[PDB]
């Protein structure tokens, strides 16, 4: 199932929803980031957003009534990655423990860099996550 | 010093996707951005005020700059076209003087983010430096989108029919009318009115005018201001505190235009015939009514003897007047009647020295 | 010689509310610690654990965001009275076990409830030295 | 299947009363009325505008848990209107009020006196003294919460299920870090309106600034009306309450003030103001013992040839 | 199947005890880290499971370390980084951790590497991927 | 009294610095220690020190100094040198007979990064006054209540 | 306790002096079983001067001090032995306890044993090379590892033979020579990313258990270096052969081992006699393959100058000499190692310019005299006014009882 | 890094307690600060730091160098190098004198003084740092923006735990060279020509002879020249700075050893030629000892008589290093 966005799914006020979630988070809560994702100028940020998105769902299950709303509001900002049939992570994909503050900061950076290209590129080859050989 | 209070104008901040309110005045004014939500902003509990230069949260129902200095408070509302909402004035008209900046924000709300917005000047594409689009998320994964269209300084070239269409919404439009100097268009005619005696009557004036006019309802010397309220398109000003008092002139004017309408008023009352009087060898009655008409065994027959009726001897001063000799030949008691639309009334006088 | 007693009750009536409000913004599985070998004397037990829970509210404030700092401090005030007493530093034999912050907050609430009817009737002078279980 | 909103035409609106919920420390508003009313708790600050929400807060719940705060009052609203009962408070922090507050209530009603004191640390107590004598176990309860810096607010409420002559007296609260403030409780057998009425008639000049006044100590809060000729206008209603009326418009006559509560009534008649004026006029020439000269002048001197007719506004 | 773990060539270096003594020279020995309290007795997976956990700690520590301390941690992290070559499953819910000194963690890590050195290339560690509790 | 001065009957409290004990390169020795420290290591700072515009920074430096000694005992061979080098920068506080902390003094747990940062700022603010003021009244540490 | 030590060697029965915060630092000399008073001077220097080094003088000489210590003791060993001096090159032996090497260099007097590890041409001659005097090396990884012994005789160094599989393929199969009995040491280093790679030695291709061992360590960003070196305790004819190392992620590099029964110098002397060309940019050369690095000397007339005994990229070392200064004669190259000697005679005949007649003699006939390498003169009669005539004789002089013929002269008869 | 174009000057950075090197030149040069660990030297073991702004002003030998191929210290802790050091400068130049003192505890101060008088507020600044156990080093610099005759005088630094060491400042004119000959040696002696001079600024020197000019290895500074090659003649030393010049003429001769091999005699007249700096001449039954009275009177040679009787006669040269002779026949 093809992968492209005719209309931009990235909102203009996404950095606000992340700063608001960060204001109620304990910055040293342990989450993970991929350590060996293949160097790919087109799929790179998209693969990490898919992974960051997978974390927003896991976090909602252990969050309190009000924290669930802040997580869901940030989840909506990057939920578009699920519109695509991204294949399950390969066996070779390794993850490294990081602070939730680092995950949120990187997520913001990935959305900024992806903003000017999200509607101009065909992301069909990104559906298979690749490891660096 | 040459004190002023020129209405707010808009300019998009060169750095980011946010608007800036530029209102000129002497002394410098209070610049406050007000986001109501509903295209009315009647009260102030639901309404949200944010007095700070440069607005970043441009999403919302009724966005208007507002507030001023010691002079008063001049406001400029941002023209909006909501495709998600019901149609307001069917084909809205936007008027502005050549040189002023045109601003039209097009807002549309859709369930998923899969939808676009486009501006068109009568089946033709818009210039790259004349549009900018923003987007944000709402309630259960909803997406709101705003595609503003802007002109730095308008001219005759920029006048025309603008339309906004969405790739999941119905295309709504609005026409832009450029004006060379201020105008007041109102059906100017000499209007005369006449109330009964207690009925509720109101004077009205419908007008399409730009910029917002300063109105005044003056009568005799006493001048009272007006509720210049604005769904038709034009604004209708009303005046009801007539106090049954019988020329009500409405003078309305803007920066580069003037207007004045003369309203005549009367009070059609039932005639009062109680003013009976008779000198020796001559007798008459005085009748107070807008429509008098006289009539002269006892009080059963009409006598067509002596007359001296009052003709139109009050030109331009026809407001309140009484009305008639009925000369002696034979002495007796005689009745005299006033006639009007609202029936009759009479009084009886004796013909004696 | 160092004494520890409360003439007027330091436990507020709405403490369970400030804990439910903090818990509403917390990720329940955040790792904190609880003592594994506290001697558990019928008078000092809850007080020792509140001292330890109190020590955690300070550590958490240092890594909390602007608004989370206020929720932590507001729960810290509910159990801050334990610092009125000269509690000696934990002994070398005290071992700690990792637990969820939800468990720490729940236990703290339980300790305050059970301590509420006795906080002003008992002399806690012997609680100043934290003791290890046999 | 049969609960229709079409029934008897009695209807009532009895002011709210208070009752502490079971064991838990929270208050409940019991306002009676034949058409059941909207029960809303309102907590304000240093109050007094009932339609202002930037500092004052309204919470329609019928059960209030956050009893700490400046002006707590319960309001009932149902078809007839809105009757409200304010919770009597004693703030030991608030400056010494040189007035000694008086609390009036009808025998059977529930007495409620909240004592709120704010101290830097929690080290302080609060105590109620029923005229320097012990209070009953089921007549008091203490709540506490933390404020702003490490501040502590303490509440020491005193309550009577159903009052009687026995419960009337001087109540005082002292804190173990604050000055002892007090208030007296006056029990009443049936509503009352006590007003002196010492200004039945008045007199003023043609351009003097004057307001009719009525000082009254009455319970419950009275419904007042200032009527004159036919035109009746309502009123803007120290221990007593003073009602005023200034829109006299120099118009002379009888200005009657009618005020009444659930079990009492009152009416005060205020006679004419009058002013100075010459006013001269001529009467009928065909007359025995003077021709007569009419024209009502002034109360000052009310009216060359001798032997005139009797005058009573007009001199015959 | 759930097999995928063995080393044909020994990943344990001969100068690993030096990189740990160099880290230890700049660390405050009392710094609190954790060790598993409930790891099943397995004779083959034991040291490997603890090295996986010690490895998880070297990453967490690097995030709160100063410019120069980051290098010492990373240099010790490289000595035990080989455990990530295998798809070790996330810790089970029953795994409990106990607070210990960073000196104890480093000493135990050194001991595990020494004992593991003669067997790292002779054994199949496929069954170690699932950490087990006692 | 362990042998007081035989001239003044109303005590002999002394604590002042004729020559400045604060070095100009102290911020360097603290940045070098911080480069090898785990910033979240738990130390303590006084929570209820009385507001005293003259003794304030001096009291906290005395406390920070007490921490440098405690840390040296649990530090590794090379970490001991970095601690001692920072200890020398604030060791002058021991030239004065500061009385042991009072029973009322409460301490709050903080990061070693916070302790080092405030120690640096305390030395900076104290630098222009260390030789102009008489610190005799600072010898008794005082609490807020 | 604190105690320092130093070695001394007595050179003839001569009178020599021994000297070693200026303040009152107490002194006390402790000679061989006898006490001695002190005289300190100042920075700070104390001394003990002996006149005519007797058999009694030689031995233990201690010097105790006390100022900023309770005891500050020094000790010196004065050796009288006579002429049994030596300097045998360093050898290697792996420390029995762990995986670390030890340098055993034999000599009389005992030498300073210093290990030098420095990067092999990155950018010798120690610009930033690392010298570490320890006698026991543990960090055997990286660079060019060579040990150096330095005694009264001089400095002899033995470099550890390395085979870097990670380094560029050398198009010349290196040869390793060593005398029977000496210890063979061939270290193979291979750098790979991932640590997943092995190394293997083979002489018979297709090695002894106590002749091979491997070490490993990590580099830069998770890189891995592996050392698999082979060692022989005492070599023999049995151990001579082609050794090769192959890696399970690298190309197999090799080197041949040549055992020498005795020390040797093999040099093919070619040309031997030469002639200068006035402007020819020449340098005398000598290519030689010799096991013990030879001590060389270029001597001429009496003036002997040493040589730049550089090594050639073929196996042999080529020594050069260019400071000929166009001076003619015998330039002899004498080179010798521990168990062998060599000498090559290089004749040189430059001149290249005729020198005219000068002597006028009444006795028998006048003389010629010519400074050119092999002139040919004619005797002439057709001078200024006008014939070939005979001239009998006993520079190249000629009695005529004359014009020179060369490739590049004049006279008056 | 030679002192070419305008030599470096110093200026304290207004922002912090650090010094800045301002060296003027056309093309701008490479400005490098060099701090040595010991009194000295240029050997590659000390520390070079090309930054133009130096912050680590503590240390033994601090000096700034301007290159591109176009700091006076008083250590109270240390022993005095010379008896009362003298500092010379041209009017307008900036004076810089750093005083360093090392003490065990920080309880000690440092102070600058002129001839029994205190120093100006904008002419002094002090820094301090810790050493070895818990030692304290202190540097109290004194500086003059632009010197004049007013600023010339004896400056001294005293410490509240150290002995007061001093140095005098001489600041007049714009450049001077103060320096105070014929020589002769035997062909075997090892000799070096010398020149002692106290000069400011650093002089450019040149040793010229015949035409061949060779440069030189330059309280006072002593320049030497030893490549004489036993060649005789005039060796002139020309040294000069920005506002001063100098030239010294050195005559050189060789041993008076006489060579008498130049025998010659015309008929009826005879003489010998003697190659020696100091010749002195001497002219049958006697065994070559009888002196011939003579008729005529007797790098350069010398010459003797007219014939009366014919015979073999010996003639001798005399000098400090003995004699030598040759014999000629009086025939034709
Ligand atoms: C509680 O926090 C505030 C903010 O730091 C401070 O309160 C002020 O303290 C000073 C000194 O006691 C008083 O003069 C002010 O009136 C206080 N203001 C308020 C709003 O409380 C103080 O640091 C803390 N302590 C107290 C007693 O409030
Ligand atoms: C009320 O009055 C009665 C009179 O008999 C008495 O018994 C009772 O104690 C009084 N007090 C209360 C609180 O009821
Ligand atoms: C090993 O060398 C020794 C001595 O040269 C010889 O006796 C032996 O047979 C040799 N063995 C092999 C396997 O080469
Ligand atoms: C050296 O020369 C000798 C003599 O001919 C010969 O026996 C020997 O094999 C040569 N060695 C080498 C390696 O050239
Ligand atoms: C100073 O430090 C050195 C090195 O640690 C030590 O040997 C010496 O004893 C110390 N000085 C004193 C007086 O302790």
């Amino acid at each position: 199932q093809d992968c492209s966005f005719q209309h931009s799914p990235i909102s203009s006020d996404f950095a606000v929803k992340i700063r608001e979630l960060s204001d109620y988070l304990l910055q040293d809560y342990p989450v993970t980031v991929a350590s060996n994702l293949q160097d790919e100028e087109l799929c790179g940020g998209l693969w990490r957003l898919v992974l960051a998105q997978r974390w927003m769902e896991r976090l909602k299950t252990v969050a309190g009534s009000k924290m669930q709303g802040l997580l869901e509001r940030v989840n909506t900002e990057i939920h578009f990655v699920t519109k695509c049939a991204f294949q399950p992570p390969p066996s070779c994909l390794r993850f490294v423990q990081t602070n939730i503050s680092r995950l949120l900061q990187e997520t913001s950076e990935q959305l900024v860099a992806l903003k000017p290209w999200i509607t101009r590129q065909n992301f069909s080859r990104c559906l298979e996550l690749q490891c660096q050989p | 010093l040459l004190y002023t209070l020129r209405r707010p104008y808009f300019r998009k901040m060169e750095n980011q996707d946010a608007l800036v309110c530029i209102s000129e005045s002497v002394p410098e004014p209070i610049v406050e951005w007000v986001l109501c939500d509903e295209s009315c902003k009647e009260e102030s509990p639901a309404v949200v005020k944010k007095e700070e230069k440069v607005l970043h949260e441009l999403f919302g129902m009724d966005i208007r700059c507002c507030a001023r200095n010691e002079l008063g408070r001049e406001c400029t509302r941002l023209f909006t076209i909501d495709l998600n909402q019901t149609p307001q004035t069917t084909l809205p008209q936007l008027f502005l003087k050549v040189g002023e900046p045109l601003w039209i924000r097009c807002k549309a709300v859709h369930v998923n983010h899969g939808f676009g917005l486009t501006w068109e000047l009568e089946n033709k594409a818009l210039e790259e430096g004349n549009y900018f689009e923003m987007s944000t998320y709402s309630t259960n994964r909803t997406m709101i989108r705003i595609l503003f269209a802007f002109v730095s300084s308008v001219a005759r070239n920029d006048t025309g029919y603008y339309t906004c269409s969405s790739s999941k919404h119905p295309s709504q439009s609005a026409l832009v009318i450029i004006v060379e100097k201020g105008f007041i268009n109102a059906t100017n005619s000499s209007e005369d009115y006449e109330i009964d005696q207690y009925e509720e009557f109101c004077f009205s004036v419908r007008f399409k005018a730009y910029p917002q006019i300063r109105c005044t309802w003056t009568f005799s010397r006493k001048s009272f201001p007006c509720e210049q309220k604005g769904d038709n398109g034009y604004s209708i000003s009303k005046f009801c505190n007539h106090k049954h008092q019988p020329e009500y002139i409405f003078h309305a004017e803007n920066d580069d235009a003037q207007f004045t309408k003369m309203f005549t008023l009367n009070i059609r009352r039932k005639p009062q015939v109680l003013a009976e009087a008779s000198a020796s060898q001559a007798s008459c009655f005085s009748d107070g009514y807008p429509l008098p008409s006289w009539t002269w065994n006892c009080t059963e027959e009409i006598t067509e003897g002596v007359w001296n009726r009052k003709a139109n001897r009050k030109v331009f001063g026809q407001w309140v007047s009484s009305s008639n000799m009925s000369e002696a030949i034979k002495g007796f008691l005689v009745k005299c009647c006033a006639y009007n639309s609202l029936g009759t009334s009479c009084e009886t006088i004796l013909l004696n020295s």
